[PDB]
């Protein structure tokens, strides 16, 4: 669950190599780590010679413990580990926020959006259920917002392989269901306890996870999203960036001349 | 001895069922008969008789049973697609649009007969394309130079992750913090 | 059928022993009292589960096959005999293949076992048994302890509504003409001999070409069209609102008949469910009961009604049969109502309704007999066959003297036509 | 070598020869095979022996609980027929039995009305077919 | 044709296929194609007839009568 | 059926010989094949094998 | 070119049907199907390479002349970055084996054996799939091949050269080699017939 | 009598300890068992779980409790098989080998269900076949092979080194869904980590040993932090001679 | 006959009722009569 | 022993048993050649046509209506049963229900 | 054994009493006769007494069936030859 | 035919199912 | 000659009694050892104790007899006895006599400790305690030595473990 310590030890060795994105600073958000660390090119950063996890000298989970590696870290490895940690505890944190079955008060605006999209709330319940229920692996299932088709389809349900974050696809996470096999197992042995097929119990975990959701949190999330894609600095940044990409196409095309 | 256990009425029934969909007929036995598994033809005949004794007429009972089969199949292949998605963004599985890149390679190799050297070179420059490769590449027509949109790459897959901002933090939504 | 306290006598035939084996007390506690007190039928499945016999078969004309199989056999040495007999048994009578628990015929199917053991198990009298039963009938439909089960539907006579109409139709006189053409046409058809049709063709020129047409064709088209419109009137009118008085008799030992005035609108399934909802409202049951409606025919037959379009036909076909002295505002119909589910309270009501329906002396007697054969209940204390036949004999011999058995109970089970001939 | 032909017939020429794994029918086949080798029986006689051998009471009516048109699956037949030739000492080199029994079937698979045979030419009789046209023969 | 295609970047299109609209559509599609085909391999004759008919076609509630009605009409059955 | 067979023999023929317009010196065919098979023969490109041309 | 006749389709034999989910009329200007099937891949390959078709995988490796599986495996390991090095060659082999027949290799025979015995017995009534597997796996055996050779031999399928080859394969034995290879009751037949067996089977 | 006694029950001697109540409850459980057996006979598909060569009525010695292993066998694996059967019927893959399902479904997203289930079925199988209850000592020839590669100037250094590299590989797969194999590439040994829904046959390697690194495998016994202990125990219980004869068959 | 196990259960059918085969009320404990071997070497020969 | 149709000594068929396509092709099947195989599917159970005259001498020809017009006053309907010369067809060429032959010659 | 049961060492094996009085019947059925050719009464093909029989009368029309070399023979190409003839004229 | 085979059916009894109501409900004609 | 050879052999080598499926080896419809399914089941399992290989690991190279004179000080026990019992336990695999079990217990205690140190609670451990009279290792649950078997016939065991090349026979 909490990786805050292992990442507390790992991060200072990551931050000088991340200064491209931003330099050393007090507070870092798991989201921005996940995205900064997300896709790693074999070409730019390879495994440095005598990579201790390449020859299987040290395990990837224990590279946090030895300090020899912390002095001269192998970028792709350190990255992969940090990405994993940040992503997974992003998941647990997020679930502890959506997983409050406390208030049974259900917002009007949420319904207003959901019926336009799905046609009822039961439709969404069922979407989440069959997406969490039927999985190629035991991961997390996400309900997220995508700005791309957002006029048409505000929301969609992506079940992500293992702990991988949706932020990695440029999707705005709204809510999450935990189907990881720890949950399945403790569910199984919660059933033999008291005062059976896997399919039906993992669907029971799916639809007893859906009933424990806090929709207000999703309201705030969705509003934050819409507000964000509505922001000026978004458009401006896009423009400046694509401008850079054009300058680069031009200068790389001039280089061969 | 060979004499059909099937009475003419049954024959007409499962023959009609079979001709209205080939899937139903083939399901149990495509190649050889798998005889320790139940078969759709049979299950459907069963629930057909079931419908008849609840007073449903011939036509509607048939189309109802067939709808049952088709809806079950709909469930199955929805599941298949739902997992297909996950599996494609896992990175190691492939639909036809990438397979055409594999075939592309095999065909380029055959058409222009290649030395293993030329092959390795191909591999490393295709690795360069695959990773460092850029969208929006420019050709010089001179004065006038035009930029167009290329194939896929990993760097493109980065820039897609940052909302084409060029920055790792765009998410204002609440998340954990580290100090 | 081990009965006969219903004819006012104690059971005979030694099966008492089988019912008292410590095995039966293990598997189905209370079943022994159920079958000995209540005359009640046991079937193949029940005789198999109790381990009364090892062998069961579904094959047609088994006897022929046994014959022809033992024709092909050769020696008499008991090795040979053992194998031939054994192979016969294994290949047919033991159910190795093609057999399921759904398919074997069973009265005591597992909910029923639970009920029996709640009612009849370990009770030291017939009296205790029925104040128990009386207390079970009293349960609401909503209690935890009132448990349901699949009821076996007692089969209808005719099996379908169409069969109902046809069966009803032999006591009636068909009209020469169907309802839509009886009424005279609005045009006038001059009746000719048949032959004058065939001489009615004619030669016209249409467009550029020569054509042979009937001179009367358009007239016949008007005619046939009008008849179709009358058919439409007739059918649309059979769908029109039908205000009839409804009698509904709940099938079971508890006589209850519900009567109410119902309007049938058979144009826009939902109407059948409306009628069933109403029936249940009157019977005092939840509206979620699975209810089989049925048509009680004037011919004393019975149908299921599966559909609204059928129900319309039932209303149209049966005019009703009514005692006019009793004044009903609308024509009656008579439905039978089958329950697809028995509750515990219901079942218990039935079984008490039978226990009250048979001779008390022989009830109490037969209880005494069962508990005398059973003895202690240990594997030793049960009487063997030789003592059981003797005991049953003792009781039978002592009861048969009483006027109850010979003067009354013997003629009890007679058919109806026998009683008619005697009367 | 004609033995393989006989066994081919018992395997492919008989609809529903019971379950051929069962020790009963299996022993029937074994004994008859050893009696076709060593010339103690005619092929025709041993075949009519095989199909008329005692199997199980009410055979057809148990056959209605498995088969539609009375044609069983041919795997049990070939596995048994190879087994018998192996357990009997029929060949010096073990594999040959199975190979030949298999091969002769595969070649006949392509023939028009492959698993039916004219009763006169099917086995030994006064008048015979020329060695090329004989049925499971090596010369086809 | 050796233009690198990454399977991760297709994901949007795959998600379009998890929607029950598109699967309703593949169901209709596959149920229309499931009737028994007598065509076998592509036939020139039938293609020609088909397209010639397409050239020719390019140049181009009431109560349902019940079984009882057709019971009463002897003529109609003839 | 014969049509199909002929279509796919002329296709693969066209690709074996069209490889030469793809690779002149490219190799891809064995050196010994360069020795033995590049000569005119009845299988390769005979003149005519029959009387009355 | 066109036939000598133009007819409609031959009627369909009783019991004969077009297999399920198989598009009978499909043309090359049809849109490419999404999945990977022998059908979809072969139509695809027709569009990509044109008319290049090979009977088996080693024929393809014949046409490319000196390009092994793994060399190409590096090209694909480059293109799809998240694949392994093993899965990259595997991808090649699977594509080639879809376009043509499956390869004949000791490796794949071993894999087959290993799965066959990793599954064990089955719940099939007569142990049906197991007799399937067993009867198949003996087709690839040495002894079976020897028998196939003796059978084609019986039909006079050899020539003089094959014979002199068999002869001088025999002369190479000693009385000792005979005593050892006659133990199997088969393998000496294989020592003599080796080249001829290899000739028929390949 | 074996046929008549239900699947779970053990057939033993009467000690006459049974009060009539529980004695009846038992018969009722048996009746239910007969019913569910009748429906499982018809639910049966083409593929099925493998018969275990060793008794698991108690745990697997030094490795698993009864509940752990039977949560693998009778829970996850049998689900995998139900899935596999659901999706290999009504498809071109009906009634073929486990291989020709694994191999013809390789690397395609459309058939990902079939492929995942298939490969998991294989992995579980090979895992069961890779466990010998009291363990075994690695045979000389295999030790000679391994030593020529992993061994650095030490006696059977290859054994400690192989059971080290396996640990490292296991700890370096973070997702905890998948398998660790010791395999033969055909030119050399190595320890590969397969993700869930992937298999050594799909990548055309030849498997020697399997280790199950799913969290569901070690959770009930070793907890969430107990992976190291888990692997260490696995080697107490593994089966070497199998790996050896597979290796030697691969070579020739 | 003897090799096929089938039908050997039938020598012992008296076992089908446990409390009886202890009690010995019925004299028939065996396939052909009073016991399994009354006359093994005599009876069967009465078939031609 | 003779079959009725052409006197064959066997009953005509193509395939019989469920296994034969499998067992014949078995090595291909273990290999996995046979996965998408449409030859082992299409023709697997395919049997011969029924080549038989359901009417050896047609009692079916003509259909009922025609009889009405087989009288003397329908030259057309006479003509559909004759040759182009007006002669009748021999029985084994164009078989007719005996009623039709009587009515026709009359 | 090494050959047919209906044929012994000296010829066809003589079952009925007609064979013992008339044993020319065993060794000679005509001028297409060889010794392996006894018991197979039909002789090779393209050979004397090679013709198969149908209800006793021999089948001498085979080519006429498939429409090779018959007067009624099937013609492959007509439209072509007619077209070309038209062109010439 | 006035003589009948072992495995051949004998003549049908003419009628000229309603009367099977007591039998197996599924039992056909 | 061959046929009556075969008859004698098949008659003498036939099994009898009831098998694991509760039936005769010759029973009609139901079969044992289908396709050498038991043969393979022995192939992959093999017959060996865990205790056996722990011992053969710790002893290593050095002389068995030397070890026996060591593990007995003068007054401990007859050397012939534990020599006998050791031989009969290692090859000809048997349950070890409580003599040999006591000796091995105080000899191997650290290897058994190390083999036992990681195990979860509900899983089989490895223990030598003879508190119960009998030696049959079907009696302890197979947990006394490392045995997976109730019984293995001596000859087969000896052949199997000698197919492992550890000891010097030649
Ligand atoms: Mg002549
Ligand atoms: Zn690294």
């Amino acid at each position: 669950l909490r990786n805050a310590r292992e990442l507390h030890r790992l991060l200072p060795a990551l931050l000088p190599l991340l200064d491209p994105p931003v330099p050393t600073g007090a507070s870092v958000c798991a989201a921005h780590l996940i995205v900064a660390t997300g896709h790693v090119s074999k070409q730019r950063e390879p495994h440095m010679s005598n990579c201790p996890v390449l020859e299987r000298k040290i395990p990837l989970s224990e590279i946090a413990s030895d300090d020899n590696f912390l002095k001269h870290p192998c970028v792709p490895c350190l990255k992969h580990r940090i990405n994993f940690l940040a992503s997974e505890d992003f998941c647990y944190d997020f679930v502890e926020r959506c997983g409050c079955g406390t208030d049974g008060a259900l917002p009007p605006e949420w319904r207003c959006i959901v019926e336009r999209q799905f046609g009822s709330m039961a439709a969404l319940v069922e979407e989440l259920v069959i997406h969490a229920s039927n999985r190629r692996e035991a991961g997390w299932t996400w309900l997220v917002y995508d700005a791309q088709q957002a006029g048409e389809r505000p929301l969609l349900v992506v079940n992500m392989p293992a702990q991988r974050s949706p932020l990695l696809l440029g999707l705005w996470p709204l809510a999450v269901v935990n189907v990881t096999e720890a949950v399945l197992v403790e569910a199984v042995r919660a059933e033999s306890s008291g005062s059976k097929k896997l399919s039906e119990i993992r669907e029971k975990v799916a639809r007893d996870a859906v009933s424990r959701m806090n929709w207000g949190f999703i309201l705030q999330q969705l509003k934050k999203a819409e507000t964000y894609y509505a922001s000026s600095d978004r458009g401006e940044k896009i423009r400046v960036h694509r401008m850079k990409l054009e300058r680069e196409a031009v200068t790389k095309a001039m280089s061969g001349l | 001895d060979d004499t059909s256990t099937l009475s003419p009425e049954r024959v007409a029934l499962r023959d009609e069922l079979a001709r209205k969909s080939r899937l139903v007929a083939s399901e149990g036995m495509r190649y050889y008969n798998i005889f320790w598994v139940r078969k759709p033809l049979d299950t459907m005949e069963k629930e057909y008789y079931e419908l008849k004794r609840r007073g449903v007429d011939h036509g509607e009972a048939i189309r109802k049973v067939l709808q049952g089969f088709y809806s079950g199949l709909a469930v199955k292949k929805r599941v298949a697609a739902i997992q297909a998605e996950e599996a494609k963004l896992t990175g190691r599985f492939i639909t036809m649009r990438e397979a055409t890149v594999v075939l592309g390679v095999l065909a380029k190799l055959h058409k222009e007969q290649l030395t293993p050297h030329q092959v390795s070179l191909l591999a490393k420059e295709q690795g360069e394309t695959t990773q460092s490769g850029a969208k929006l590449t420019a050709i010089v027509s001179r004065q006038v130079e035009v930029k167009e949109t290329a194939n896929d790459s990993v760097r493109q897959l980065r820039e897609k992750a940052e909302d084409q901002t060029g920055f790792p933090d765009w998410y204002t939504g609440e998340s954990p913090t580290y100090s | 059928i081990f009965d006969g306290p219903n004819v006012g006598i104690t059971p005979y035939g030694g099966m008492t022993r089988l019912l008292a084996r410590p095995e039966t007390s293990l598997k189905y506690p209370g079943l022994a009292e159920f079958v000995v007190l209540t005359g009640a039928s046991l079937f193949a499945g029940d005789a198999l589960r109790l381990g009364w016999t090892d062998l069961f078969t579904t094959i047609p004309d088994m006897t022929y096959h046994i014959k022809e199989w033992f024709d092909t056999t050769e020696h008499m040495h008991n090795d040979a005999v053992a194998w031939q007999l054994g192979h016969l048994l294994e290949t047919c009578f033991k159910m190795k293949e093609s057999h399921s628990s759904a398919m074997e015929r069973a009265a005591i199917t597992p909910t029923r076992a639970r009920w029996v053991e709640d009612a009849f198990a370990d009770q030291p009298s017939v009296n205790d048994i029925m104040r128990t039963l009386t207390e079970i009938e009293q349960l609401p439909f909503q209690s935890t302890h009132n448990t349901s089960d699949e009821s076996h539907i007692t089969p209808y006579t005719l099996g379908s509504v169409a069969a109902g109409v046809q069966r009803l139709g032999e006591h009636r006189l068909r009209y020469t003409l169907s309802p839509w053409d009886i009424t005279p046409p609005e045009d006038s058809v001059v009746l000719k001999h048949t032959s004058e049709m065939f001489r009615a063709y004619v030669l016209e020129r249409r467009g550029a070409t020569d054509v042979v047409t009937h001179r009367d064709a358009e007239r016949a088209a008007a005619w046939s069209q009008q008849r179709q419109r009358e058919y439409d009137a007739y059918c649309s009118l059979k769908e029109a609102p039908h205000p009839r008085h409804v009698y509904a008799r709940l099938e079971g030992c508890e006589g209850k008949i519900v009567s109410f005035e119902f309007v049938f609108e058979i144009s826009c399934t939902t109407t059948i469910s409306r009628l069933k909802s109403r029936i249940l409202d009157a019977l005092g049951m939840p509206r979620d009961r699975n209810i089989d409606l049925g048509w009680y025919l004037p011919t004393l037959d019975t149908c299921p009604i599966h559909s609204d379009e059928e129900l319309m036909q039932v209303l149209h076909t049966d005019p009703g049969i009514e005692d006019p002295k009793e004044k009903l505002r609308y024509p009656p119909i008579y439905f039978i109502v089958k329950r697809c589910t028995l509750y515990f309270s219901e079942w218990a009501y039935a079984v008490k309704h039978q226990l009250l329906l048979q001779s008390p002396f022989a009830l109490r007697a037969a209880f005494g007999l069962l508990q005398e054969v059973r003895g202690d209940g240990a594997a030793e204390n049960v009487m063997p066959l030789a003592e059981t036949l003797g005991t049953e004999f003792k009781y039978f011999t002592r009861l048969m003297r009483r006027p109850d058995f010979y003067r009354v109970g013997v003629h009890t089970d007679k058919s109806v036509e026998k009683w008619e001939e005697i009367k | 070598d004609d033995m393989f032909i006989w066994l081919c017939h018992t395997a492919m020429s008989v609809l529903n020869p019971g379950d051929m794994r069962s020790r009963l029918i299996y022993n029937h086949l074994r004994i008859l095979a050893e009696s076709v080798a060593s010339g103690e029986m005619t092929q025709r006689t041993a075949f009519r022996f095989f199909e008329s051998a005692v199997r199980s009471p009410a055979y057809r009516e148990i056959a209605k609980r498995q088969l539609e048109g009375g044609a069983a699956t041919r795997l049990a037949g070939i596995s048994a027929a190879a087994d018998v030739m192996r357990r009997m000492g029929l060949t010096r080199r073990p594999m040959s039995s199975y190979f030949e029994l298999y091969q002769r079937i595969v070649e006949r698979s392509e023939a028009m009305t492959p698993w039916g045979f004219p009763p006169l030419f099917q086995f030994e009789e006064r008048l015979s077919l020329e060695p090329r046209l004989k049925f499971f023969s090596r010369a086809s | 044709f050796i233009s690198p295609q990454l399977p991760q970047m297709d994901w949007r299109n795959m998600s379009a296929r998890s929607s029950e609209e598109s699967i309703r559509e593949e169901m209709r599609q596959l149920a229309e194609n499931d009737v028994m085909q007598h065509q076998r391999v592509f036939n020139e004759r039938m293609w020609y007839e088909k397209e010639e008919e397409h050239r020719m076609k390019a140049r181009s509630p009431p109560r349902v009568l019940g079984g009882d009605y057709f019971k009463t009409r002897f003529g109609y059955s003839l | 059926t014969d049509r199909i067979r002929r279509y796919f023999r002329e296709l693969e023929a066209v690709h074996t010989s069209g490889s030469a317009s793809a690779r002149g010196s490219g190799g891809g065919t064995t050196a010994e094949h360069k020795q033995q098979d590049q000569f005119y023969s009845p299988e390769n490109q005979p003149i005519s094998l029959h009387r009355n041309n | 070119h066109g036939n000598l006749f133009y007819f409609r389709e031959y009627p369909m034999y009783p019991g004969e049907y077009v297999p399920a989910e198989h598009n009978t009329l499909s043309s090359l200007r049809d849109e490419l199907r999404l999945d990977l099937t022998a059908q979809s891949l072969k139509e695809a390959w027709m569009r990509v390479s044109g008319g290049v078709y090979f009977q088996s995988v080693d024929e393809y490796y014949a046409s490319v002349d000196g390009l092994d599986a793994e060399q190409i495996g590096e090209v694909l390991a480059a293109l799809f970055p998240e694949l392994n090095c093993y899965e990259a060659q595997a991808l090649v082999q699977r594509t080639l084996e879809c376009i043509s027949r499956p390869v004949s290799a000791a490796s794949r025979q071993l894999s087959r054996t290993i799965t066959a015995e990793a599954v064990g017995l089955d719940n099939a009534p007569g142990h049906y799939t197991n007799f399937l597997e067993w009867m198949g796996r003996l087709t690839e055996t040495r002894a079976f091949k020897t028998e196939h050779a003796l059978f084609e031999f019986s039909r006079r399928k050899f020539n003089r050269d094959d014979v002199r080859v068999m002869f001088e394969n025999y002369r190479l034995m000693s009385k000792a080699t005979l005593l050892a290879d006659s133990a199997d009751s088969y393998s000496h037949f294989y020592t003599v017939l080796k080249d001829f067996a290899r000739k028929v089977a390949g | 009598y074996h046929a008549y006694v239900p699947k779970g029950a053990s057939v033993q001697m009467g000690e006459t300890f049974m009060p009539s109540n529980i004695a009846t409850a038992v018969f009722r459980e048996t009746e239910a068992a007969a019913a569910r057996a009748d429906k499982t006979k018809e639910e049966t598909g083409f593929f099925s779980q493998p018969r275990l060569n060793y008794p698991v009525s108690s745990g697997i010695p030094a490795l698993f409790s009864k509940d752990q292993f039977d949560m693998q066998y009778s829970l996850f694996h049998r689900d995998v098989v139900e899935t596999l059967n659901r999706h290999t019927l009504g498809t071109p893959l009906e009634g073929h080998n486990l291989e020709t399902v694994i191999r013809k479904t390789s690397f395609d997203a459309t058939q990902a269900v079939a492929h995942t289930a298939a490969s998991e079925h294989f992995n579980y199988c090979f895992f069961y076949k890779s466990l010998r209850p009291w363990g075994t000592a690695p045979p000389p020839r295999l030790r000679e092979a391994l030593q020529l590669q992993y061994g650095t100037n030490g006696s059977a250094d290859a054994m400690d080194e192989v059971r080290r590299i396996v640990w490292v590989t296991a700890a370096s797969h973070q997702e905890r869904c998948g398998w660790v194999y010791l395999v033969w590439s055909g030119v050399h040994f190595d320890v590969v980590e397969f993700p869930h829904g992937s298999c050594p046959i799909a990548s055309d390697l030849i498997p020697l040993l399997a280790l199950n690194v799913h969290e569901s495998a070690y959770i009930l016994d070793y907890g969430t932090s107990g992976l190291k202990q888990y692997v260490e125990n696995y080697f107490k219980a593994c089966n070497w001679p199998l790996a050896e004869r597979y290796y030697l068959m691969a070579i020739g | 006959f003897v090799d096929l196990e089938t039908g050997t259960s039938l020598y012992f059918r008296d076992t089908r009722d446990s409390a009886e085969a202890i009690a010995h009320a019925a004299d028939s404990k065996g396939i052909k009569g009073m016991d399994n071997a009354i006359d093994l070497y005599n009876e069967y020969r009465i078939v031609p | 022993r003779e079959g009725w149709l052409f006197g064959q000594q066997v009953q005509l068929h193509y395939h019989r048993f469920p296994d034969e396509q499998l067992i014949t092709n078995l090595s291909r099947w273990r290999t996995g050649e046979t996965v998408g195989d449409i030859a082992m599917q299409q023709f697997r159970n395919a049997q011969p046509f029924d080549i038989e005259d359901k009417d050896p001498q047609g009692v079916q020809r003509p259909s009922p209506e025609v009889y009405m017009k087989l009288n003397y006053k329908n030259p057309a309907t006479i003509s559909r049963f004759l040759t182009r010369t007006g002669h009748m067809y021999p029985a084994d060429i164009l078989p007719l229900n005996p009623e039709a032959v009587v009515k026709l010659r009359v | 054994r090494q050959h047919d049961s209906g044929v012994n060492q000296y010829g066809l094996k003589p079952t009925n009493a007609y064979d013992y009085i008339n044993p020319t019947n065993l060794i000679n059925f005509g001028r297409g006769t060889t010794f392996d050719n006894l018991g197979v009464r039909r002789a090779g093909r393209g050979e004397i007494d090679s013709s198969p029989s149908h209800s006793g009368s021999p089948v001498f029309t085979q080519a006429k069936l498939i429409g090779l070399s018959g007067e009624e023979q099937l013609t492959m190409c007509q439209s072509e030859t007619m077209a070309l003839r038209l062109c010439m004229a | 035919r006035v003589a009948f085979d072992f495995n051949d059916q004998l003549h049908p009894t003419r009628i000229g199912y309603a009367w099977f109501a007591s039998q197996d409900p599924t039992f056909g004609h | 000659m061959g046929e009556r050879m075969r008859a004698i052999i098949e008659d003498y080598s036939k099994g009898f009694g009831l098998g694991p499926h509760g039936h005769s080896p010759t029973h009609d419809t139901i079969h044992y050892n289908t396709l050498n399914a038991e043969g393979e089941r022995v192939r992959d399992l093999g017959y060996t104790d865990a205790l056996g290989r722990l011992f053969s690991e710790k002893l290593g190279d050095r002389d068995v007899h030397q070890w026996a004179v060591e593990s007995c000080a003068d007054g401990e026990a007859d050397v012939r006895q534990l020599l006998l019992s050791l031989h009969e336990w290692r090859e000809r695999g048997r349950p070890p006599s409580l003599l040999l079990a006591n000796v091995l217990s105080k000899y191997l205690e650290e290897e058994i400790a190390a083999f036992n140190k990681g195990i979860p609670e509900n899983a089989p451990k490895l223990q030598l305690e003879t508190s119960d009279g009998t030696l049959a290792h079907s009696g302890s649950g197979g947990s006394r030595s490392g045995t997976m078997w109730a019984d293995v016939d001596p000859t087969t065991f000896a052949l199997h473990q000698a197919s492992q090349s550890t000891r010097s026979t030649r």
